[PDB]
RNA sequence: AGGGGAUCGAAGAUGAUCAGAUACCGUCGUAGUCUUAACCAUAAACUAUGCCGACUAGGGAUCGGGUGGUGUUUUUUUAAUGACCCACUCGGCACCUUACGAGAAAUCAAAGUCUUUGGGUUCUGGGGGGAGUAUGGUCGCAAGGCUGAAACUUAAAGGAAUUG
RNA sequence: GCGGUAAUUCCAGCUCCAAUAGCGUAUAUUAAAGUUGUUGCAGUUAAAAAGCUCGUAGUUGAACUUUGGGCCCGGUUGGCCGGUCGGAUUUCCAACGGGGCCUUUCCUUCUGGCUAACCUUGAGUCCUUGUGGCUCUUGGCGAACCAGGACUUUUACUUUGAAAAAAUUAGAGUGUUCAAAGCAGGCGUAUUGCUCGAAUAUAUUAGCAUGGAAUAAUAGAAUAGGACG
RNA sequence: GGAUAGUGGCCUACCAUGGUUUCAACGGGUAACGGGGAAUAAGGGUUCGAUUCCGGAGAGGGAGCCUGAGAAACGGCUACCA
C-alpha cells in the first residue's frame, strides 16, 4: 500500500461492530439530518461535517442513526459540489504546489512532486469520469485549475 | 496396506507422534516416548503398567516437548490444572 | 513468481518473449540467419569437389610437434578458397596439383579438428576414385 | 447519415417498380414498399414511416440477409451510411494452454432506419457484397448512447 | 503454543493487542458527557476530539486536540457512555 | 495487492501443519474457500472449522490433524477438459490410489473423482494429499 | 556564456630518486574546484540482491507516534507542565541468537514456505573470446549516450569452499 | 589425449571385441536438454534486476446476492440369495449417479392446438387379513412441443451431439508357409453352392447443435427520464 | 451508369473524406506452393512436408486472343523480349 511512495502505514479507523444502535443515543434521524444540512449550508465539507458532528454531538456515525452517507445526504438536499471533494482537494494542492514551483523554479523537488500529485489527479478523474460522476472529457489543465477552485 | 485379498502385506507399521500424528521413523534417533506410571492406592506404582506417550524429534527439536506432553497427560487426567487451551 | 507472467491470457507476451530469447540460442540463430548458405564454404552441403592449388605442411598446434600435411583446394560450385588435410600416413603422395578432390566436414559441426589449425576439412577421395582405397590398394589412381 | 434533403441526387431516388399513378388522388404521396427481413427480426418503424430510399435497406431495399449473424461494437460511424465495428474475441494459444485478445474490424451498411453511434452494440447480418468491403448490413441495436442522457449540468 | 484456543482468546492477551489484530476488530475510544459547573447541562464529547470541542451557551471552552485523547480542560466531570 | 484469497488459505494451512501447529486462522474466507475446506474434510484432511464473522470478508479457523501434506492451488484456473483430467492427476498426485485434485465444474466445486462419477468438468484451482 | 577564482590542484615545468623514472616523494602552478543561465545522463549510481500481497521463529537495544501507571525527579502549597522509569501497541534504521527451512558453498527471516515444482506482475542471462567491437538509426556543441551484430577462434573461461 | 628407443593410442603380424548382408564417414535435425524452461530454468558472489521515481499500452485485480430443509420417480454396477434347464428377474441390503416436486422461488409471453401425467373417480378388484395392481369414461396438471402474434442485457468455460475423404496412425477379424503386407477368405454334395467379412477409434482450433449455472467478466434504479397495471 | 455469366471501386462520372495500425498495421526476408501428413516415442514439445491423395499455380519470360459448353489453353494462334 501507499500508492506514490514507499510507507507501508496500517493505520485507519477500527468501525464498529454494531451496525446500530448507540441506544444510549437519543436525538432520531431528524434529529441529525436537519444538523447535517445547516454545516454543509454553512460551506462545511462532507468530513468536516463528520469531525464536527462527531465531537460536539454524539454521532458515532452518520449513516448508522440515518441509513445514508453524508454526501448522499447533501446530494439529495441539492448540496453536492460541482466535484467530489477529495479530487477537489488534490487540484487545490497542485495549484499550492506549482504557484510556489513558478516563485521557485530552482526547486526540483517540487516539480517532482507536482507530477505525483496531478498523476494521482488524473487517475482519480479517469474513474469518477468511467463512473459518470464527471462528464466525459472532465479534464484538468494547471492552465485552468486555478480557476476550479478559486 | 492389505492386498489384493486380506493379506497384510508390508512390513513394519510405524509408531506416530502422539502429539503431531506424523510418523516417527527409523533414522529419527531423536524422537522419544515416555511411560507415565499407572498407580494404585497410597502412593505404590504398579511396575510394568504404564500410560505412554510418543513425541516426535521435529517437535523436541522445536522445543514444544513439555508444552505439548503438558496437555497430553492432563487431558487424560494425569495434570490438575497446569495447562490452559487459551491463550 | 519470479518474472514470466502466470496469467491466463497472457500467451501473446508468453511466446513473444520465447520468440526472443530463442535468439540466444546458437543453432537457432544459425538456422534462422541462414549462416549456412551465406558463410561456410560448401553450399551447406554434406559434401564439396574443388581443386588442388599449393601441397601444403601445416605444423601442429601443441603439446604437439608434427607437421600435418593438407592441401589447398578450391571449391567448384564457388571459387571459395579452402585448406584441407589429408589423412592416414603417405596418401600425400596420392594427390598432385590442379588433382580434382572431394572435400568432406570434419565432425566438429564448423569448428577445426585437433592439432591441425585452420583447417575444417579433410579430403575423401581424388582423380575420382576414394583416398582409403588407395592406400589399402583396392584400387589404383586414373591415367591422367 | 443520411439526413434532410431525401431527393438530393442527380437522379431521381426511389423504390423500383412502386409507382404512383398520379391520376388516383392519394394521401400519403408516395406508396412505399418494405418487407420483413425474418430471423424474427423486427422491421423497425422508422423503416416504415420513413422517407428515405437506400436500396442497401434491409427493410426497405433490394437485399437478403443470409448467412452469418454476428454482434459487435461500434467503432466508427464517420462513413456516410455504413459503419465500422470492433468483433473482439480471444485466441487460444495451445503450447501455453493460455489466451490472448484479438479483434477485427468489420465493415457494415447501415440503413437511416436505425441511427447509430460510437460504443452501441449492433447485431449484423450477413448479405450479397454491398461495396468493396462491405459484406453485413446492421439490423437491431442492442445498445442505446451508453447512459449518456445522464450526463447534464450540476444539482 | 503448538496448540492454543484461536477461537476465544483471553481477554488480556486480547486487550493489549491492536484495534485492528484482535479477534473481531472494533475502536478502542468512547464517548462522555461532560459538564464545567459553571452550567448545568452535559454535553457529549468524543475521547479523541480534533475540533475544540465548544461548549454549549457559554463559549468557554472544553477539551483541546492531541496527539490521539483530546486534553480537557480545568475544572471539568465526565462518565463514558 | 491480494490477488487470489484461495491462494493464502492454502499456503497458511500447509505452513502451519509443516510447523507441527493444529490450527490456523485464515483470512478473509469467501464462498470458495469454504466449499475447498469443505472438499478436504470430507475426506478427513482437516478437523472442524469455524467462520467467525468481522462485518466484514470473514475470518476462518481450521483444526488439522496431521493426515495432510500438501493442500496447494493452480494459480490460474486452468481448463480442463474431462480427457485431460487425467493428465492433471498423473503430474500432481503421489499415487493413482489416494489424493484429489479438486476442481470448480458447472455442477459446483468438487474433487475430481466426483467429478468423474457426475460427468462433468470445467477449471481446476488447487489439489490435496 | 557570465561572475568568482582563498584553497587544493588532471596539464605543463622543475628538485630529487632510478639502469631508466615520462611516475611514486618535494616545488611552481594552467584548467578545474565555487556560483548563475544552459548542456551532458554516466559511477563498484552497491544491499553487486525488482515491486505489491500472504505465511513461517526467538532476543535485547534504539528512532517517531499513541495508550495505559494512587512510577521516579523538578517544589511552591500540592498540582499543571517537562525530562526520566516500567508495560503494551503501530510504523522506521539496524544488530543479536537460532534454524523448522534454503544453498555449490560462503551465507541467508529471506537467498525460507520448489521434482510434495502455479498469489500478481516488470526486467535481464543462456560456454569463453571476438566485443560493447562493425554497421544502420537516434540524441549531443563536443566528449560521448541509447539501440547493437557477424565472420573467425577456442576446451575451457568462471563460482564457493579445502589442503598446501 | 598418444608418438622425443621397453608406444596398452601410430605402421603391421598374432590374438580379441561390437554390429553383421551389411558396417564406416560427412552434413542436417530429433532425443539426451529442466542448456529456451506453459508443464519446467537461472539472475547476492558463476552469464543476468534498468541510477531513480512517475506512467500509457499489456497482463493482473478483496469480500458479499437461493442457501438449508422436506417429498417423489426411474435408472447402473455390486452383494447375499437362483426361480432355472454358463446367465436370468423380483423383493432384502447397501454405493454411486439422473430426473422432477414443495418450501415467498419465470417456466419470456399471451391467444388454441396435445394432452403424458393425478389432487382426480367411475365402477370393482386378479389376489398374500391390503393402497402390493393395470386396464378403465363425465367436474379437475401444462409447457412435452405444435404455429401465429408480441419481446428477449451481454460473454468466456465445460458437457454431449451432428457435419464430417481416402491412404497414413491406433486398432478388430483373417495362419500372406513366416513376416513387411494384402483385404481377404472360409465351408461343402469339391457334378452346375453354401457362407463370415471389407470393423472401431482419433479427427483437438473455428463454425454449428444441446445439457449445465460453480469459476470470471458484462449490463440494471440515484437530478428517478425507474418497475409492474 | 457502364461493363460481366452475374455481385462488387470491377471500371467511369459526380460528390464526400474516409480505410489499417503496439490486439504489430505498412515494409523487409523466406535456401515458402498450402493441406492430408513425416521424423523424434514419459508427458508438454521440437523439426520437417519439392515428392504416390486433395486444392492451387505454371508450361523459356511477359501480354494478347481465336475456337468453344468450359481455355486467357501453350504438345492453339498473334506480338514483343531472350
Ligand atoms: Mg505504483
Ligand atoms: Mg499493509
Ligand atoms: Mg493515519
Ligand atoms: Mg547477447
Ligand atoms: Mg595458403
Ligand atoms: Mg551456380
Ligand atoms: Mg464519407
Ligand atoms: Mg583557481
Ligand atoms: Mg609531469
Ligand atoms: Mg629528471
Ligand atoms: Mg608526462
Ligand atoms: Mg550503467
Ligand atoms: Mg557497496
Ligand atoms: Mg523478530
Ligand atoms: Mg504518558
Ligand atoms: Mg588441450
Ligand atoms: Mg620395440
Ligand atoms: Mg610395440
Ligand atoms: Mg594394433
Ligand atoms: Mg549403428
Ligand atoms: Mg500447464
Ligand atoms: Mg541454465
Ligand atoms: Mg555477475
Ligand atoms: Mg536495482
Ligand atoms: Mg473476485
Ligand atoms: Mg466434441
Ligand atoms: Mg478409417
Ligand atoms: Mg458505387
Ligand atoms: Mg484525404
Ligand atoms: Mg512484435
Ligand atoms: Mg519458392
Ligand atoms: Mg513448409
Ligand atoms: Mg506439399
Ligand atoms: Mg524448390
Ligand atoms: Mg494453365
Ligand atoms: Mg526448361
Ligand atoms: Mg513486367
Ligand atoms: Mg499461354
Ligand atoms: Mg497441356
Ligand atoms: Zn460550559
Amino acid at each position: 500500500g501507499r500508492m506514490h511512495s514507499a510507507g507501508k502505514g496500517i493505520s485507519s479507523s477500527a468501525i464498529p461492530y454494531s451496525r446500530n444502535a448507540p441506544a444510549w443515543f437519543k436525538l432520531s434521524s431528524e434529529s441529525v439530518i436537519e444538523q447535517i444540512v445547516k454545516y454543509a449550508r454553512k460551506g462545511l465539507t462532507p468530513s468536516q461535517i463528520g469531525v464536527l458532528l462527531r465531537d460536539a454531538h454524539g454521532v458515532t456515525q452518520a449513516r448508522v442513526i440515518t441509513g445514508n452517507k453524508i454526501m448522499r445526504i447533501l446530494k439529495s438536499n441539492g448540496l453536492a459540489p460541482e466535484i467530489p471533494e477529495d479530487l477537489y482537494y488534490l487540484i487545490k494542492k497542485a495549484v499550492s504546489v506549482r504557484k510556489h514551483l513558478e516563485r521557485n523554479r530552482k526547486d526540483k523537488d517540487a516539480k517532482f512532486r507536482l507530477i505525483l500529485i496531478e498523476s494521482r489527479i488524473h487517475r482519480l478523474a479517469r474513474y469518477y469520469r468511467t463512473v459518470a460522476v464527471l462528464p466525459p472529457n472532465w479534464k484538468y489543465e494547471s492552465a485552468t485549475a486555478s480557476a476550479l477552485v478559486n | 496396506m492389505e492386498n489384493d485379498k486380506g493379506q497384510l502385506v508390508e512390513l513394519y507399521v510405524p509408531r506416530k507422534c502422539s502429539a503431531t500424528n506424523r510418523i516417527i521413523k527409523a533414522d529419527d534417533h531423536a524422537s522419544v516416548q515416555i511411560n507415565v506410571a499407572k498407580v494404585d492406592e497410597e502412593g505404590r506404582a504398579i511396575p510394568g503398567e504404564y500410560v505412554t506417550y510418543a513425541l516426535s524429534g521435529y517437535v523436541r527439536s522445536r522445543g514444544e516437548s513439555d508444552d505439548s506432553l503438558n496437555r497430553l497427560a492432563q487431558n487424560d487426567g494425569l495434570l490438575k490444572n497446569v495447562w490452559s487451551y487459551s491463550r | 513468481g519470479k518474472g514470466k507472467p502466470r496469467g491466463l491470457n497472457s500467451a501473446r507476451k508468453l511466446r513473444v518473449h520465447r520468440r526472443n530469447n530463442r535468439w540466444a540460442e546458437n543453432n537457432y540463430k544459425k538456422r534462422l540467419l541462414g549462416t549456412a548458405f551465406k558463410s561456410s564454404p560448401f553450399g551447406g552441403s554434406s559434401h564439396a569437389k574443388g581443386i588442388v592449388l599449393e601441397k601444403l605442411g601445416i605444423e601442429s598446434k601443441q603439446p604437439n610437434s608434427a607437421i600435418r600435411k593438407c592441401v589447398r583446394v578450391q571449391l567448384i560450385k564457388n571459387g571459395k578458397k579452402v585448406t584441407a588435410f589429408v589423412p592416414n600416413d603417405g596418401c600425400l603422395n596420392f594427390v598432385d596439383e590442379n588433382d580434382e578432390v572431394l572435400l568432406a566436414g570434419f565432425g566438429r559441426k564448423g569448428k577445426a579438428k585437433g592439432d591441425i589449425p585452420g583447417v575444417r576439412f579433410k579430403v575423401v577421395k581424388v582423380s575420382g576414385v576414394s583416398l582409403l582405397a588407395l592406400w589399402k590398394e583396392k584400387k589404383e589412381k586414373p591415367r591422367s | 447519415s443520411t439526413e434532410l434533403t431525401v431527393q438530393s441526387e442527380r437522379a431521381f431516388q426511389k423504390q423500383p417498380h412502386i409507382f404512383n399513378n398520379p391520376k388516383v388522388k392519394t394521401s400519403k404521396r408516395t406508396k412505399r414498399w418494405y418487407k420483413n427481413a425474418g430471423l424474427g427480426f423486427k422491421t423497425p418503424k422508422t423503416a416504415i414511416e420513413g422517407s428515405y430510399i437506400d436500396k442497401k435497406c434491409p427493410f426497405t431495399g433490394l437485399v437478403s440477409i443470409r448467412g452469418k449473424i454476428l454482434t459487435g461494437t461500434v467503432v466508427s460511424t464517420k462513413m456516410h451510411r455504413t459503419i465500422v465495428i470492433r468483433r473482439a474475441y480471444l485466441h487460444y494459444i495451445p503450447k501455453y494452454n493460455r489466451y490472448e485478445k484479438r479483434h477485427k474490424n468489420v465493415p457494415v451498411h447501415v440503413s437511416p432506419a436505425f441511427r447509430v453511434q460510437v460504443g452501441d452494440i449492433v447485431t449484423v447480418g450477413q448479405c450479397r457484397p454491398i461495396s468493396k468491403t462491405v459484406r453485413f448490413n446492421v439490423v437491431k441495436v442492442s445498445a442505446a448512447a451508453a447512459k449518456a442522457n445522464k450526463q447534464f449540468a450540476k444539482f | 503454543v503448538l496448540v492454543q484456543d484461536l477461537l476465544h482468546p483471553t481477554a488480556a492477551s486480547e486487550a493489549r493487542k491492536h484495534k485492528l489484530k484482535t479477534l473481531v476488530q472494533g475502536p478502542r475510544s468512547y464517548f462522555l458527557d461532560v459538564k464545567c459547573p459553571g452550567c448545568l447541562n452535559i454535553t457529549t464529547v468524543f475521547s479523541h476530539a480534533q475540533t475544540a470541542v465548544t461548549c454549549e451557551s457559554c463559549s468557554t471552552i472544553l477539551c483541546t486536540p492531541t496527539g490521539g485523547k483530546a486534553k480537557l480542560s480545568e475544572g471539568t466531570s465526565f462518565r463514558r457512555k | 495487492t491480494r490477488s487470489s484469497v484461495l491462494a493464502d488459505a492454502l499456503n497458511a494451512i500447509n505452513n502451519a501443519e509443516k510447523t507441527g501447529k493444529r490450527q490456523v486462522l485464515i483470512r478473509p474466507s469467501s464462498k470458495v474457500i469454504i466449499k475447498f475446506l469443505q472438499v478436504m474434510q470430507k475426506h478427513g484432511y482437516i478437523g472442524e472449522f469455524e467462520y467467525i464473522d468481522d462485518h466484514r470478508s470473514g475470518k476462518i479457523v481450521v483444526q488439522l490433524n496431521g493426515r495432510l501434506n500438501k493442500c496447494g492451488v493452480i494459480s490460474p484456473r486452468f481448463n480442463v477438459k474431462i480427457g485431460d483430467i487425467e493428465k492433471w492427476t498423473a503430474n500432481l498426485l503421489p499415487a493413482r490410489q489416494f489424493g484429489y485434485v479438486i476442481l470448480t465444474t458447472s455442477a459446483g466445486i468438487m474433487d475430481h473423482e466426483e467429478a468423474r462419477r457426475k460427468h462433468v468438468s470445467g477449471k481446476i484451482l488447487g489439489f490435496v494429499y
